């Protein structure tokens, strides 16, 4: 088991950037792929961003390729969430996930149902 | 710096005792008459094996470091002998640039020409002979020491006076066996057309004749595949490209047959999201072939 | 371990009671190559090899000798000429979990295969394509690695199974994995049935004269057959004459 | 096929290769093959070391092997 | 010869085999010759506990 505990939500205007955390602690040598996905109020859970622990490779959404950076520290067992040019549509509570699942392929982890879930951390954009 | 490796560089490849015979055998040894270098520090390549040896007159070298990097992150061999003992272990060890944990063994035990062959898990043999470069003569080495320790090995150096390296081969050898089961002499089977001779009559005393001793054969320097031009193409068109597709429930099933499936336009292609193959490579299919297919 | 990092253990200068492995009942796979498991018992070896991995039941038929496939291939090779022994046995109650388990991994791509007793334990990104990946995944740019699903509930052919092979060194050596067999007392200047470290034959020993060097251990005759043995109790060298034979 | 006088005399011999060219491998092409490492000599003598098709070598004199 | 033997053992019932079986129970010589016959018994050798 692994525990998966989110940070730095807040406030921000349009344009802006900001960057979530998510440590991990417990089993931290399991650790396969970290996630993020985000659920907007009224609507389903959406997956944003995946790096793969070995190599740092990463996988993105659509909706976010060329505005998000997702990076991890191997060392202090930490995920980072670089949120660059935010839009309105990005206000949601954001979840980090874990998994010790190995795929060959990095865009399985855009569905994969993972194993450790954070608590969530709320983003809210400002208009202009 | 290089001089001459006579005959040096013989050691009795197995645990066998053997008298008054001439033995053929396939081993790394020192090929006869070969480039020995020369010094009187660095970091040297072991290729497949090392013959080195050591003119001493007051005992300068100590000891031998083998291993990939020979510092820290990796396992790595050391051999020292301090007048009294010697000493071997396989820790991965922080090394100096120029020297002079997690232990998974350890042991404790010109004038002087003191000759080692080390290979590889490790085997070290040696010999020592009182001397007047490295001279002319024949001895051998019997074994001293063989350590199970399977560390992988690709570079080595020394610790300390001249010495010489030469990188064994596997080259077979006659050799001559005593009464006294001490080998005497030896022959190199592919030094010069009088030993392969030699070899082939199992004799170190070829009588005035011609001997057919080996094969000539020319061999091919490169692959040439020929097949007929590529005709009649698989219509992967017809489907993939197809203006409307059908519902799930009533999936339309085309056949292929009697056609040349080219699958590289496909797997190469970037216009796929999936393409998933289960108990086949796409790769693979190229070389295939198959009654049906079925899309 | 995983099947692409397994384990290996090296057995050496004890004695191996093989029964304990026969006679136990918690085994489904006891195949054994180049030897009789009964036989173990005999038989002295230089050293002993068990290579411990996990993989799934349908894949087990790969653990033998040239075999082809995932696991043959990519992640453990025997040889065509391996002598030794397979053990395998369910491991459904300790390796699979409500979830799945996927501890467990498999080497899914390999630029070659394997030579017999080969160990990739590398990571790196696989180039499916003509496009060089530099360490990064994408289109033709896959992990060379996945996971194993196992679970409870799983089919026998998907379920886990713990995997050890023993490979014995038969070298010209001195012998220090010995079975249980006990010794006896030598006789000489007799027609006797001898056994030494499971080298066997019938012959007359006599004292020799042989001048062995401190490290070998027996001799030969021209004809590659064993003229004369050190005892493996006593540093004493003995000659084997064959039993006194003639036509009639 | 390798060409030699007994080690008792020489150590320094020659070499036959048959029915092959001297382009494929002090040479001498025969109706036997390449040879290599003897001496053509225009003077005949009697048969010493057979080689083939009427050709003969042996070790004479300063010495080397001649066919 | 008739008895009874659970599946994964049929196996054993065959020349030159070994296993609890062909060891302690039934053993075929190596050069056996005739017909091993074996059809599964859940319905009738089986039964609840
Ligand atoms: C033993 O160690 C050496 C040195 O670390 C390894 O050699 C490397 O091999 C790869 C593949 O051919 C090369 O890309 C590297 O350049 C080599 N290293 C160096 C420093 O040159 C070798 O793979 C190891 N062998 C085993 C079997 O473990
Ligand atoms: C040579 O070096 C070794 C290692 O530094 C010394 O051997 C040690 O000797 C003591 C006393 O018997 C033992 O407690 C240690 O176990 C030994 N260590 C090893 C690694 O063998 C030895 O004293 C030195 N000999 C000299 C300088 O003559
Ligand atoms: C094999 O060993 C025997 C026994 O040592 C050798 O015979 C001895 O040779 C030495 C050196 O010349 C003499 O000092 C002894 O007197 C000899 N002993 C006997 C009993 O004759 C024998 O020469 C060795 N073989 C070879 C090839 O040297
Ligand atoms: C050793 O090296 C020298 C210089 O590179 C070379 O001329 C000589 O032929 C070599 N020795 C051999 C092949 O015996
Ligand atoms: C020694 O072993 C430990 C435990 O496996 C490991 O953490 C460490 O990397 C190893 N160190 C070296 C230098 O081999
Ligand atoms: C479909 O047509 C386009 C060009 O018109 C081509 O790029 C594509 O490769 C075609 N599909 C297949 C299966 O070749
Ligand atoms: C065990 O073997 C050693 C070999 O050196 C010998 O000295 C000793 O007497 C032996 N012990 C017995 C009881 O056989
Ligand atoms: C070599 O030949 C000579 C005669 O030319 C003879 O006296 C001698 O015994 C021979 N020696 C050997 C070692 O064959
Ligand atoms: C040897 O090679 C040359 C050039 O290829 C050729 O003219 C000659 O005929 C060849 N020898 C024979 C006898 O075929
Ligand atoms: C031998 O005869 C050939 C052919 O006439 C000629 O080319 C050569 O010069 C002669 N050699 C000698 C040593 O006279």
């Amino acid at each position: 088991q692994v525990q998966l505990v989110e940070s730095g939500g807040g406030l921000m205007q349009a344009g802006g950037s900001l960057r979530l955390s998510c440590a991990v602690s417990g089993r931290t040598f399991s650790t396969a792929a970290m996630g993020w996905f985000r659920q907007a109020p009224g609507k389903e859970r959406e997956f944003v961003a995946a790096i793969r622990w070995s190599g740092g490779s990463a996988y993105y959404a659509d909706s976010v390729k060329g505005r998000f950076t997702i990076s991890r520290d191997k060392a202090k067992n930490t995920v980072y969430l670089q949120m660059n040019s935010l839009k309105y549509e990005d206000t949601a509570v954001y979840y980090c996930a874990q998994t010790h699942y190995v795929s060959y392929l990095l865009s399985d982890y855009a569905t994969w149902p993972y194993d450790y879930w954070g608590q969530g951390t709320q983003v809210t954009v400002s208009s202009k | 710096a290089y001089t001459n490796s006579f005959t040096r560089g013989v050691y009795y490849p197995d645990k066998v005792f053997r008298s008054s015979v001439l033995h053929s055998t396939q081993d790394l040894f020192l090929p006869f008459f070969s480039n020995v270098t020369w010094f009187h520090n660095p970091v040297l390549p072991f290729n497949d094996g090392v013959y080195f040896a050591s003119t001493e007159k007051s005992n300068i070298i100590r000891g031998w470091i083998f291993g990939t990097t020979l510092d820290s992150k990796t396992q790595s061999l050391l051999i020292v002998n301090n007048a009294t003992n010697v000493v071997i272990k396989v820790c991965e060890f922080q090394f100096c640039n120029d020297p002079f944990n997690n232990c998974t063994f350890e042991y404790v035990s010109f004038k002087n020409l003191r000759e080692f062959v080390f290979k590889n898990y490790f085997k070290i043999y040696s010999k020592h002979t009182p001397i007047n470069d490295l001279p002319q003569g024949f001895s051998a080495l019997e074994p001293l020491v063989d350590l199970p320790i399977g560390i992988n090995i690709t570079r080595f150096q020394t610790l300390l006076a001249a010495y010489y390296v030469g990188y064994l081969q596997p080259r077979t050898f006659l050799l001559k066996y005593n009464e006294n089961g001490t080998i005497t002499d030896a022959v190199d089977c592919a030094l010069d057309p009088l030993s392969e001779t030699k070899c082939t009559l199992k004799s170190f005393t070829v009588e005035k004749g011609i001997y057919q001793t080996s094969n000539f054969r020319v061999q091919p320097t490169e692959s040439i595949v020929r097949f007929p031009n590529i005709t009649n193409l698989c219509p992967f068109g017809e489907v993939f490209n197809a203006t409307r597709f059908a519902s799930v429930y009533a999936w339309n099933r085309k056949r292929i047959s009697n056609c040349v499936a080219d699958y590289s336009v496909l797997y190469n292609s970037a216009s796929f999201s999936t393409f998933k193959c289960y108990g086949v490579s796409p790769t693979k299919l190229n070389d295939l072939c198959f009654t049906n297919v079925y899309a | 371990a995983s099947v692409y990092a397994w384990n290996r253990k090296r057995i050496s200068n004890c004695v191996a009671d093989y029964s304990v492995l026969y006679n136990s009942a918690s085994f489904s796979t006891f195949k054994c190559y180049g030897v009789s498991p009964t036989k173990l018992n005999d038989l002295c070896f230089t050293n002993v090899y068990a290579d411990s991995f996990v993989i799934r039941g349908d894949e087990v038929r790969q653990i033998a000798p040239g075999q082809t496939g995932k696991i043959a291939d990519y992640n453990y090779k025997l040889p065509d000429d391996f002598t030794g022994c397979v053990i395998a046995w369910n491991s459904n109650n300790l390796d699979s979990k409500v979830g799945g388990n996927y501890n467990y991994l498999y080497r899914l791509f390999r630029k070659s295969n394997l030579k017999p007793f080969e160990r990739d334990i590398s990571t790196e990104i696989y180039q499916a394509g003509s496009t060089p990946c530099n360490g990064v995944e994408g289109f033709n740019c896959y992990f060379p690695l996945q996971s194993y699903g196992f679970q409870p509930t799983n089919g026998v052919g998907y379920q886990p199974y713990r995997v050890v092979v023993l490979s014995f060194e038969l070298l010209h050596a001195p012998a220090t994995v010995c079975g249980p067999k006990k010794s006896t007392n030598l006789v000489k200047n007799k027609c006797v049935n001898f056994n030494f470290n499971g080298l066997t034959g019938t012959g007359v020993l006599t004292e020799s004269n042989k001048k062995f060097l401190p490290f070998q251990q027996f001799g030969r005759d021209i004809a590659d057959t064993t003229d004369a043995v050190r005892d493996p109790q006593t540093l004493e060298i003995l000659d084997i004459t064959p039993c006194s034979f003639g036509g009639v | 096929s390798v060409i030699t006088p007994g080690t008792n005399t020489s150590n320094q011999v020659a070499v036959l290769y048959q029915d092959v060219n001297c382009t494929e491998v002090n040479v001498f092409q025969t109706r036997a093959g390449c040879l290599i490492g003897a001496e053509h000599v225009n003077n005949s003598y009697e048969c010493d070391i057979p080689i083939g098709a009427g050709i003969c070598a042996s070790y004479q004199t300063s010495q080397s092997i001649i066919a």
